[PDB]
This record gives structure tokens, C-alpha cells and sequence, in this order.
């Protein structure tokens, strides 16, 4: 039973946990939205060949996996949880904190994504071959972006994306759930001085962002049969490991 | 594994 003092100090961890490995800071997304990609730009991207783009793909990804993984080290509880546990939830959860944590770099006023230095509609993702999942990510940001979801709320948010009791392969699953509701109670805690509950009933619903996430693991099944050795020689071996079977 | 390396 932690104490309003205890949930208090859990709030601070997760927050500054944050701040330190947020990858980007959110200014400088802000300040690149001026730069777009220009006609000829979008054109060179959609008539990369599909390895090449996924390529790319699969290290920017992996660059924002790596910061995941920090601020999942950093987190308070999370190194106290089992390693078995530890790898478990990160498996299964770096790519959902990635998911969220780029709504901060989509532009809901011109539809865009901050991407390899400059902002970009879904249309730039073609050589893909994966339309249905990119249209599907950039919905899902433009939800995001209308709670307009502070950095603090990011840190909180994200912390129980990952801390989520409910995954599969768990041996310990009883410390997990412990976890999870202090953190729970974190983030309510915290949405109560700011008066920001409101914004609980308009989270993502349960299974949505393993949902995008479970697609992406079957789209680079169907891209690995095509180029299994281009993912062998040039994908990032976390990545492999993370999303490869 | 990687993970268990970038864990410790
Ligand atoms: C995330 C921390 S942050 O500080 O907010 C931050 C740091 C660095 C960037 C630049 C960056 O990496 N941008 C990317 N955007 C997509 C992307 C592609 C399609 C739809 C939406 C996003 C990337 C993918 O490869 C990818 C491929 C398939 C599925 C999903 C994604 S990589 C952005 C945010």
C-alpha cells in the first residue's frame, strides 16, 4: 500500500525518467514543422525500392527503441521486477511506447510525420508496401494529438503501456500487477492537480496498440520471406530480436 | 540476448 508520499515520489521518478530519454526534445519537433518534404522528395521516397525503405524503417525505429529501453531501465520498479519479466514487457511493449511517444512528432494540422529530417505525409511510406498499417499509425497519432497530452503525461502514460500486467509468458506476474496500479494510481494522482482526468475516457481503447503493433510484426513476416537476406545482413540485431521470428 | 545485454 504506498503512501501519498510514495505515490508522489513515483510520479517524480517516472517524469524525470522520461525527460532524460525522451530521444527528441518536443522544441525541436515543433520547430522542423515548417520542413516538409517537397514534391520531387515524396517521389524519391515512393520509388525506393521496398528493401531499402524498410531498411531505413527498421534503424530509425531501432534508434527510438534504444531510448525506450533507457527510460525503461531508469524507471523505478521496472529493474526490481525479475529479468525474465523485464525482457518480457520490453518484447512486448517498446514498440507500443514508440508508437505513443511519436504522436509528438505528427502534425495534426497538415497530416504530417516528422521523418528523416523533415515532416512527411503517409503517401511518402509507399515503397512499404504496408498502406493499410501506415494509414492505420497515422490515425492513430491524429487521436492522440487531440489530448494533447502533456510531456509529463507522456512519461505517465507510457510507463503503464509498458508495465501492463496482462502479457503473456510472465513469472512473476503477481509483482507486475503491484506495479501497475501504483503507477495507475501515479497517473491519476497526477491528472488530479493538473484537473486533467478528462482525458481518461478518451485514451486509447485496450488491444489498440497491440493491435498496430501485432500488424507490424506480420508485415515484416511478409517483407523477411521477400528479402530474408537483406533483414540478415543489414537489420539492426535488437530490432531482429525484438520483431523477428 | 541484446535486450539482456543493453539490461545488464
Ligand atoms: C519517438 C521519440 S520522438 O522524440 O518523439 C521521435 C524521434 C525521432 C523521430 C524521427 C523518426 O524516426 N520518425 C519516424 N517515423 C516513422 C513513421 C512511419 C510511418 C508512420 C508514422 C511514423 C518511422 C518508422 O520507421 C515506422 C515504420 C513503420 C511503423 C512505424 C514507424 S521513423 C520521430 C520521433
Amino acid at each position: 500500500y504506498a503512501s501519498l508520499t510514495e505515490i508522489e515520489h513515483l510520479v517524480q521518478s517516472v517524469c524525470k525518467s522520461y525527460r532524460e530519454t525522451c530521444q527528441l526534445r518536443l522544441e525541436d519537433l515543433l520547430r522542423q514543422r515548417s520542413n516538409i518534404f517537397s514534391r520531387e522528395e515524396v517521389t524519391g521516397y515512393q520509388r525506393k525500392s521496398m528493401w531499402e525503405m524498410w531498411e531505413r524503417c527498421a534503424h530509425h525505429l531501432t534508434e527510438a527503441i534504444q531510448y525506450v529501453v533507457e527510460f525503461a531501465k531508469r524507471l523505478s520498479g521496472f529493474m526490481e521486477l525479475c529479468q525474465n519479466d523485464q525482457i518480457v514487457l520490453l518484447k512486448a511493449g517498446a514498440m507500443e511506447v514508440v508508437l505513443v511517444r511519436m504522436c509528438r512528432a505528427y502534425n495534426a494540422d497538415n497530416r504530417t510525420v516528422f521523418f528523416e529530417g523533415k515532416y512527411g505525409g503517409m503517401e511518402l511510406f509507399r515503397a512499404l508496401g504496408c498502406s493499410e498499417l501506415i494509414s492505420s499509425i497515422f490515425d492513430f497519432s491524429h487521436s492522440l494529438s487531440a489530448l494533447h497530452f502533456s510531456e509529463d503525461e507522456i512519461a505517465l502514460y507510457t510507463a503503464l503501456v509498458l508495465i501492463n500486467a496482462h502479457r503473456p509468458g510472465l513469472q512473476e506476474k503477481r509483482k507486475v500487477e503491484q506495479l501497475q496500479y501504483n503507477l495507475e494510481l501515479a497517473f491519476h494522482h497526477h491528472l488530479s492537480k493538473t484537473h486533467r482526468q478528462s482525458i481518461l475516457a478518451k485514451l486509447p481503447p485496450k488491444g489498440k496498440l497491440r493491435s498496430l503493433c501485432s500488424q507490424h510484426v506480420e508485415r515484416l513476416q511478409i517483407f523477411q520471406h521477400l528479402h530474408p537476406i537483406v533483414v540478415q545482413a543489414a537489420f539492426p540485431p535488437l530490432y531482429k530480436e525484438l520483431f523477428s521470428t | 540476448t541484446l535486450l539482456q545485454l543493453l539490461l545488464g
